[PDB]
RNA sequence: GGUGAGGUGUCCGAGUGGCUGAAGGAGCACGCCUGGAAAGUGUGUAUACGGCAACGUAUCGGGGGUUCGUAUCCCCCCCUCACCGCCA
RNA sequence: GGCUCU
RNA sequence: UGCCUGGCGGCCGUAGCGCGGUGGUCCCACCUGACCCCAUGCCGAACUCAGAAGUGAAACGCCGUAGCGCCGAUGGUAGUGUGGGGUCUCCCCAUGCGAGAGUAGGGAACUGCCAGGCAU
RNA sequence: UCCUCCUAAAGAGUAACGGAGGAGCACGAAGGUUGGCUAAUCCUGGUCGGACAUCAGGAGGUUAGUGCAAUGGCAUAAGCCAGCUUGACUGCGAGCGUGACGGCGCGAGCAGGUGCGAAAGCAGGUCAUAGUGAUCCGGUGGUUCUGAAUGGAAGGGCCAUC
RNA sequence: CCGACUUACCAACCCGAUGCAAACUGCGAAUACCGGAGAAUGUUAUCACGGGAGACACACGGCGGGUGCUAACGUCCGUC
């Protein structure tokens, strides 16, 4: 229901980046955690990934599902992407609103150095 | 939220006992109350609509959603898009507080009140009743009105069956019979 | 063919004009759009005038 | 003597169809399919026109293939 | 809820003839005096008494004796 | 006389009548009248052969009609030249291939069904035969 | 045989998509005048079926069809009116 | 002013 | 490496439904609250935010199950290209191709990348 | 004259006084973009309220919808709401389709400048296919291009347009 | 008014069985067509340009069809 309508809400821009050949950052948002992963243009393998389920990020935080955790995740995934040489991506909101934790994540990745 | 507290302390214990549910999430609960006034004569003039939304806005302190015709029918001389009614959805504390003022004040103020029906639960727990006259609520001033309206109340609850809602409202001493 | 034809005169002083149609019965108010003026190479407000 | 008819009309043939078939090397911009709807769909390196015309954005061979859960027919340009 | 469009919804006191003091949130503003509440409505006594069929044989035997 | 109540279209091409049939086996009843030849029947030929077997059984038993005339047949009027539109629909036919079971019957003996279907086949232009039900 | 138009309650008669289940009039019914009738005059006013009349539905030749909705629009069957059905 | 029949 | 879960794909019904069962450390879900970010042509329902008391009820996931859906031969049949023939509105012969429907049967998907949890 | 289906024989095309239907427009939003949503019908309950308004739940899963005919499409919706807007831009256009020709059509991309969006991106009218009329002549605005001795002008040319 | 019942009259949906379709399709050939590669053969048989034409009244026969009566040495198309 809500899961399916979120997928329907996301599957237009996903297919558009699929035909654009875009290396794509995928955000996923839960009430407790927030997830991020950089996916190759083939859509079958990832490059870097970050979350509030990881110990190295979650242990520095109060709650995993607030904006400060989402900015720490987008900073970590950006610093890993620039470590691996990935610089230009395209942000996939994955059916969420560009708002709140998603916006704070993408603003953190922009500030840390990704270009999107 | 007085009845919401009464739900959470005594109704849940009652229904868990009288149904032997495995989990407490398996219990019914009310979710929303819908207050429709179908005004089919407002195609003559907006002022009947404009006053019916004012009366129903005084009952429940929300601005009503003016509903319109889904399609056009000629037996009623209406076209698709005409405002033909008004509704109010009540959730949360305002739902409980209206439901308190309902079963405590307005139901006793019904002329020749003799009970409700237990045969109005739409097969799936959701109860629907219809009142003849808005003056049973004390929000309405008797001199200020001109037209005797009527509205209908629809309590949408999470009870799967019909009896689980009948026991839930009976747990709220809902005057069935 | 009730939909008469007009012209959208540049407000940049140039006599450049786009030509188009409108229903003058149902849209009595004048049409004003921001269009490209190829002489000045800017987007300029055009206004409705008579096709003449 | 007498009679008439009401069924004399017909329109001109619009010459639709597949102009370049599979395994057939094209230049960029070459029209592959003319069609009313999206009877076919645009795959890789293939654009869809205003009238659902499928044209090649690049050069190479035409590849017909069936993808998706709805088993829709996609046209792609292999590199060449 | 939205900010401006809704009417004032304020807690007032509604007392009744049975002395049922009840504080509710309402759009009235002033205090309310009732006539019957759910405590004092004759739903539990009056509707039980108010059928009152009466017997035809008992009226007959009542009107006299043989 | 059998006739469709509604049709999507008023007229139909002449077509052809080649191929074998599909309603070959005796489905419903016990005895059947199977077409061997090829051609087209009509609602009159169908209703006349139905009357001849209903009377031959004295309305005892049950008779199915497997076919139905759904093809309209046009004719041009007399003294009308070959142009100027398609002719007017005059009657309705059913295209009959070899092997088509035309009628079925039960509730009667075999010899009575033989003589009834013989009285019916005498009302039909095409050559017929008598068939019985079969397991598998 | 074809072309065109049309088919209106008791009668005539208007009525080319939304208070048209019908104007207006005559006629029919009822009342009054009249010793009695008329003529006047006044008031009304279709057939069915569902309940009970709360009003509802159907009915513009018949029968289908569309559009939310047709007495008005399209089709068929028809009926009638007008014109043509010629050259040899 | 004119206004039929019995 | 095993198990479980989440995300992104591959594939597009042997992958889908149905019926029954089962899961809560984590995850997920529901869930608590909302002056705030933001939102409701009314409503914190949704969207969003701040959270974590409770529950796996629903949903979801997993397991099982042939009531279906689905897949599906072999043989035959229909058709048909070429050549020939007949009783020529339609068929036949040689040769090549060869269905559909149906039957037996299969069948309660398979697989990749990353991350986390518990075991090892 | 134009559009859609069949005839049309599985590429295109294909005739008849063959079978059936439509067009000679509309829209300053019914266009663009961003964001969101998902029907028809039926069942039950429910004030006036009735076969049928509106309200709540369930089945169904597009049998609906598409500005209009039919066909092909449409869930990533091309269908439906709201916000901001004018890309219903100007100069070009590789390369193809289609016609005997005149002509008609599709088009990525380039330069300028613009709108929406955080951004990737999208936008050179509308889901597509009908909604149309050659040339001449003449009219209007702009442009020194020309200007019959010279300077102007008339007139002509070019661009837009009737 | 609520309704009584029974009943020799039909019937929606759904289910099962059975047919039909040029303007039906959850299937689907043979051929034909487009493109590529490869031999052998064929007096370049192919294409482009240029000079000169003629022709645009066809017929029957086979096959696939419309129309007509699966009537016509009929008519109108496709193909040989
Ligand atoms: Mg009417
Ligand atoms: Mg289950
Ligand atoms: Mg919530
Ligand atoms: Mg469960
Ligand atoms: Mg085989
Ligand atoms: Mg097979
Ligand atoms: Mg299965
Ligand atoms: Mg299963
Ligand atoms: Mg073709
Ligand atoms: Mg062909
Ligand atoms: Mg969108
Ligand atoms: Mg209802
Ligand atoms: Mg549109
Ligand atoms: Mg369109
Ligand atoms: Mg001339
Ligand atoms: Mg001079
Ligand atoms: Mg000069
Ligand atoms: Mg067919
Ligand atoms: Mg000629
Ligand atoms: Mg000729
Ligand atoms: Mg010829
Ligand atoms: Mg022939
Ligand atoms: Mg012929
Ligand atoms: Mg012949
Ligand atoms: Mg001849
Ligand atoms: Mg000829
Ligand atoms: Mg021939
Ligand atoms: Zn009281």
């Amino acid at each position: 229901d809500k899961k399916s309508a979120r997928i329907r809400r996301a599957t237009r821009a996903r297919r558009k980046l699929q035909e654009l050949g875009a290396t794509r950052l995928v955000v996923h948002r839960t009430p407790r955690h927030i997830y991020a992963q950089v996916i190759a243009p083939n859509g079958s393998e990832v490059l870097v990934a970050a979350s509030t389920v990881e110990k190295a990020i979650a242990e520095q935080l109060k709650y995993t599902g607030n904006k400060d955790a989402a900015a720490a995740v987008g900073k970590a995934v950006a610093e890993r992407a620039l470590e691996k040489g990935i610089k230009d991506v395209s942000f996939d909101r994955s059916g969420f609103q560009y708002h709140g934790r998603v916006q704070a994540l993408a603003d953190a990745a922009r500030e840390a150095g990704l270009q999107f | 939220a007085k009845l919401h507290d009464y739900y959470k302390d005594e109704v849940v214990k009652k229904l868990m006992t009288e149904f032997n549910y495995n989990s407490v999430m398996q219990v019914p609960r009310v979710e929303k109350i819908t207050l429709n006034m179908g005004v089919g004569e407002a195609i003559a003039d907006k002022k009947l609509l404009d006053n019916a939304a004012a009366d129903l806005a005084a009952i429940s302190g929300q601005k009503p959603l003016i509903t319109k015709a889904r399609k056009s029918v000629a037996g009623f001389k209406i076209r698709q898009g005409y405002p033909i009614g008004c509704k109010v959805t009540l959730r949360g504390e305002r739902m409980w507080e209206f439901f308190e003022r309902l079963i405590t004040i307005a139901v006793p103020r019904i002329r020749d009140f003799r009970g409700l029906s237990a045969k109005s639960f739409d097969g799936r727990g959701n109860y629907s009743m219809g009142v003849r006259e808005q003056i049973i609520f004390p929000e309405i001033d008797y001199d200020k009105v001109d037209r005797v309206r009527g509205l209908d109340i629809t309590i949408t609850t999470t009870a799967k069956s019909d009896e689980e809602g009948r026991a839930l409202l009976a747990a709220f001493d809902f005057p069935f019979r | 063919g009730i939909r008469e034809k007009i012209k959208l005169v540049s407000s940049a002083g140039t006599g450049h004009f786009y030509t188009t149609t409108k229903n003058k019965r149902t849209k009595p108010e004048k049409l004003e759009l921001k269009k490209f003026d190829p002489v000045v190479r800017q987007h300029v407000i055009y206004k409705e005038a008579k096709i003449k | 003597a007498g009679g008439s008819t009401r069924n004399g009309r017909d329109s001109e043939a619009k010459r639709l169809g597949v102009k370049r078939f599979g395994g057939e090397s094209v230049l960029a911009g070459s029209i592959i399919v003319r069609q009313r709807g999206t009877k076919f769909h645009a795959g890789a390196n293939v654009g869809c026109g205003r009238d659902h015309t499928l044209f090649a954005k690049a050069d190479g061979k035409v590849k017909f293939e069936v993808k998706g859960p709805k088993n829709r027919k996609f046209i792609s340009i292999e590199a060449e | 809820m939205k900010k401006d469009i809704h009417p004032k919804y304020e807690e007032i006191t509604a007392s009744c003839s049975c002395g049922n003091v009840m504080k509710i949130r309402s759009t009235v503003g002033h205090d309310l005096n009732l006539d019957v509440c759910s405590k004092c409505h004759p739903f539990f006594t009056g509707k039980q008494r108010d059928v009152a069929t009466g017997g035809r044989v008992d009226r007959f035997n009542k009107r006299f004796n043989i | 006389m059998l006739q469709p109540k509604r049709t999507k279209f008023r007229k139909m091409h002449k077509g052809r009548n080649r191929g074998l049939a599909q309603g070959t086996d005796v489905s419903f009843g016990s005895f059947g009248l199977k077409a061997v030849g090829r051609g087209r029947l009509t609602a009159r030929q169908i209703e006349a052969a139905r009357r001849a077997m209903t009377r031959a059984v004295k309305r005892q038993g049950k008779i199915w009609i497997r076919v139905f005339p759904d093809k309209p047949i046009t004719e041009k009027p007399l003294a009308v030249r070959m142009g100027k539109g398609k002719g007017n629909v005059e009657y309705w036919v059913a295209l009959i291939q070899p092997g088509k079971v035309l009628y079925e019957m039960d509730g009667v003996p075999e010899e009575l069904a033989r003589e009834a279907f013989k009285l019916a086949a005498a009302k039909l232009p095409i050559k017929t035969t008598f068939v019985t039900k079969t397991v598998m």
